[PDB]
């Protein structure tokens, strides 16, 4: 039915090693290079890859800033309003790095924002002219 | 099987239907209803195992339907009928039985049979049997032909055959409790030693046997699945289909390491990719870090631009960490997942040097086998025969085969050193001219009306011919002769004053050291009541060692085996012998195996007896008169005693039912 397990033999692979005298030896030898040419060209990778990573050494630790661990509130300071139409005028719709920067809202009460002092912070001018970046 | 139905798979034949030969002879009752068939059958099956139970005796019609049953012990024609056929045709009474009538007043017709190899024998003891005047003329001094049995003292050693197949339907079996030969089994184990002297560990052993099993099986898909027989015009050899499938394997190993590592650098690339993202990450984290402590540097109280930079460079910044973060994550799944390629590699080759050259002793073997280089088996039908091997386990004669043709010869008028030379049949007889071997100018001429002819393959195939054929042999028959294809193989003798080997092994086997010399003795059997060694030289091997003196081929061998058992274990050898089978004269060889571009059909056209032209034109169709037998002839038992044996009653049948007529097909 099949050849006894193990053993490879396609009818396209044996016609490949009949065709000719030697054949035979020719196709076994491109592949004897097509290998050594690989394996070199992982050596080339291997190193070329083993330098980016003494860059990397060092990790980001010295850069890395502490946790803002502060909480949610629902009150706007008049400093956490300005905070807003800055965030927006450098953000666009990424209410959640907006949150983010205004520390203590939620990601809705942004939304909300954007829809209660919409008309008063011109926040169509506002992102019409975040959209012209 | 057993029973009945025991006789009749003993005897080679199917228990529950009639063969062709039977449908020849009984056309009435094959045509016949099923009721009639079925007894036939029975009486043929009973008959047989009467014969068989008991083969020291002739087994007479009367004995016969004495022991038969009503119903079937009714119809005695049928009996008659039956156990006439079976007498005929060898399959009751041959071999060495007492005979109840001693043989019939006057003979009938005459037969020269040629050469008193078994065929020979077989075939003559069975005319003679049916009342028929038999010579055998043999160019030898002795009987048997390619049973030659060396003695000397007690020293007693085959350079002929030397294994019987096993009993399953063996008609040796028969002739062996006929003839005392004691059978001495051949325990398998089989231990290997390189060329260095030491074991192949059972380690390898297997890891290599099996990887030959399963290359022969290889082949034979490539055979039957791919139909790779014909290729640029030349069939195939088995050889030619080994290597390719040997290189298909090795391409195989190769194939799998490419695509292994090729997913390594795969992988190792996108590393490359991620550390150059990573990399560019940390350089804009570096400087987005110092924008962000310059503006801290900027005291409070602040206004509000001032203010937001702060907190805006600072979400920024850990957003740029999170992105980091998850970048040195996947790093550490990639890094491993890259291990996991280093530790498991595909295989490093296909077969090692000391493998491929173990494996080499395997092909060594089926070239003894087969007596021939498997360069020259055809691929297609090297084999042929694999189906009607017999049951049980092969033996050797410890008491020396010859002990068997010896046997056959007794009764029997053989001309010993008689050359044959030519053969002339014609439509009203036969002439035939020997020579004698002695003196060479001594002349002879027998006249018979038929001449069986057991002439060697080998012989028959020489150039230019050592027998001359008058008229010369039809072309479709010479075309035979060169198509099939007559091997060789030859034995060393070794013989010494005291047992060294492993006394519980019958067989060991060397392993050379090139593809060359693989069958240079490769293999050695403790087969005898004497301490007696006995060593094969096989394949390519075996023609370029019949040019090399004696000393120097015993030479080797005791150097091989001082390797094996310690140089000094092994003594100087009392008495030695070496055959040369393509030398010889007589045989040209060893027996026939199956040619690249021949079948199984050859060994048929090797049989189909000749018929000379008319005598007077326009004459009636004469009567053929020159049959063949031997070895070469038997396309279901090719190369083997017992395939020869029953050549001879298959032309003595045949001859018989010419000449004496049948009188059972009635
Ligand atoms: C060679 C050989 C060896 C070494 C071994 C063996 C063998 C072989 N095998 C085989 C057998 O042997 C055979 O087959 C037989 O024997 C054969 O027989 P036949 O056919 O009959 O033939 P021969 O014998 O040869 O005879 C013939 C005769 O003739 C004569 N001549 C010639 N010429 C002439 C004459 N005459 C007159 N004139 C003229 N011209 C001669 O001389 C002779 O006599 C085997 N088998 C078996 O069974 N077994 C065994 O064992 C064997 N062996 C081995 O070892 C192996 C092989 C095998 C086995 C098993 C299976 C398969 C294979």
């Amino acid at each position: 039915r099949k050849p006894p397990k193990g053993m490879f033999l396609s009818q396209e692979d044996v016609e490949a090693v009949s065709a000719n005298a030697t054949a035979a030896t020719t196709v076994l030898r491109q592949l004897d290079m097509e290998l050594v040419s690989v394996k070199r060209q992982i050596q080339n990778i291997k190193q070329t890859n083993s330098a980016l990573k003494e860059k990397l050494d060092g990790g980001i630790e010295p850069y890395r800033l502490p946790e803002v661990i502060q909480k949610c509130n629902a009150r706007w300071t008049t400093e956490e309003q300005l905070l807003a139409v800055q965030a927006i005028r450098k953000y666009g719709r990424d209410f959640q790095a907006i949150s983010d920067v205004i520390g203590n809202k939620s990601v809705v009460q942004v939304k909300n924002f954007f829809v209660n002092y919409r008309r008063r912070f011109n926040i169509d001018e506002v992102l019409q002219e975040w959209e012209a970046e | 099987p057993s029973g009945v139905e025991g006789a009749a798979f003993q005897s080679r034949l199917p228990h529950d239907r009639m063969t062709s030969q039977e449908a020849a002879c009984f056309p009435d009752i094959i045509s016949g209803p099923q009721q009639t068939q079925k007894v036939f059958l029975f009486i043929r099956n009973r008959t047989l195992q009467l014969w068989l139970d008991n083969p020291k005796i002739q087994l007479t019609f009367e004995a016969t339907l004495q022991q038969l049953e009503a119903p079937y012990n009714s119809d005695t024609v049928l009996v008659h009928r039956v156990h006439s056929y079976l007498e005929r045709h060898g399959l009751i009474n041959f071999g060495i039985y007492k005979r109840i009538k001693p043989l019939p007043t006057k003979k009938t017709g005459k037969v020269i049979i040629i050469g008193s190899g078994v065929s020979g024998l077989a075939a003559a003891r069975q005319l003679q049997s049916f009342g028929m005047d038999v010579t055998l003329l043999e160019a030898r001094d002795r009987v048997g032909g390619r049973v030659a049995t060396f003695r000397k003292g007690n020293y007693v050693a085959d350079l002929g055959a030397m294994v019987v197949t096993g009993l399953g339907g063996n008609p040796m079996a028969v002739v062996s409790k006929q003839v005392n030969m004691e059978l001495a089994k051949i325990k398998q184990k089989c231990p290997l030693y390189e060329a260095n002297g030491q074991a192949v560990p059972k380690e390898k052993d297997e890891m290599v046997e099996q990887e030959f099993n399963r290359l022969l099986e290889a082949t034979s898909y490539l055979s039957h699945q791919l139909d790779f027989n014909v290729l640029n015009n030349k069939p195939v050899s088995l050889g030619q289909a080994l290597e390719v499938v040997i290189q298909l394997q090795e391409k195989h190993v190769k194939d799998e390491q490419i695509e292994h590592w090729k997913k390594i650098v795969k992988t190792q690339e996108e590393l490359k990719e991620l550390l150059n993202k990573m990399v560019n990450l940390k350089e804009k984290i570096k400087e987005l870090h110092q924008q962000y402590k310059e503006a801290s540097e900027v005291k409070p109280p602040r206004d509000i631009t001032a203010e937001f930079l702060v907190k805006s460079k600072h979400r920024d910044l850990t957003a740029l960490c999170k992105e980091y973060d998850e970048l040195a994550e996947t790093q550490g799944k990639l890094e491993e997942k890259l291990q996991e390629l280093e530790a498991n590699p595909p295989s490093d080759v296909y077969l090692s040097s000391r493998d491929r050259q173990i494996l080499d002793w395997h092909f060594a073997n089926l070239e003894f086998a087969n007596a021939t280089p498997l360069s020259t088996l055809s691929l297609k039908h090297w084999d042929q025969d694999d189906d009607f091997e017999f049951t049980g386990s092969h033996l050797t004669v410890r008491n020396g085969y010859s002990c068997v043709p010896v046997a056959l010869a007794e009764g029997l008028d053989i001309k010993l050193n008689t050359a044959v030379r030519q053969v002339r049949y014609t439509a009203s007889g036969c002439e035939v001219i020997a020579v004698n071997t002695r003196s060479t100018s001594q002349t002879f001429i027998y006249k018979c009306d038929a001449v069986l002819c057991t002439l060697p393959l080998g012989v028959l195939k020489q150039q230019p011919p050592a027998v001359q054929f008058v008229p010369p042999l039809p072309e479709w028959k010479t075309s035979a002769v060169q198509r099939m294809g007559f091997g060789n193989l030859n034995k060393v003798v070794l013989c010494f004053d005291r047992v060294f080997w492993d006394p519980s092994v019958n067989l060991f086997g060397h392993v050379g050291s090139t593809t060359a010399s693989r069958g240079e003795l490769f293999l050695f059997w403790n087969l005898y009541k004497a301490p007696i060694l006995l060593a094969l030289v096989a394949g390519e091997a075996a023609g370029i060692m019949e040019n090399i003196s004696d000393d120097v081929i015993v030479g080797r061998c005791l150097a091989i085996l001082k390797g094996i058992f310690g140089s000094s274990a092994v003594p100087q050898p009392k008495e030695t012998v070496v055959s040369r089978w393509r030398a010889d004269p007589w045989a040209r060889g060893s027996y026939s195996y199956v040619a690249a571009g021949s079948s199984g059909n050859d060994y048929d056209l090797m049989a189909q007896p000749i018929t000379p032209g008319p005598s007077i034109p326009g004459a009636p169709q004469p009567i053929p008169r020159l049959f063949f037998a031997g070895e070469h002839t038997i396309r279901n038992y090719p190369a083997t005693v017992h395939g020869a044996l029953l050549s001879g009653l298959r032309e003595a049948g045949r001859i018989a039912d010419q000449f004496l007529g049948a009188m059972y097909t009635l």
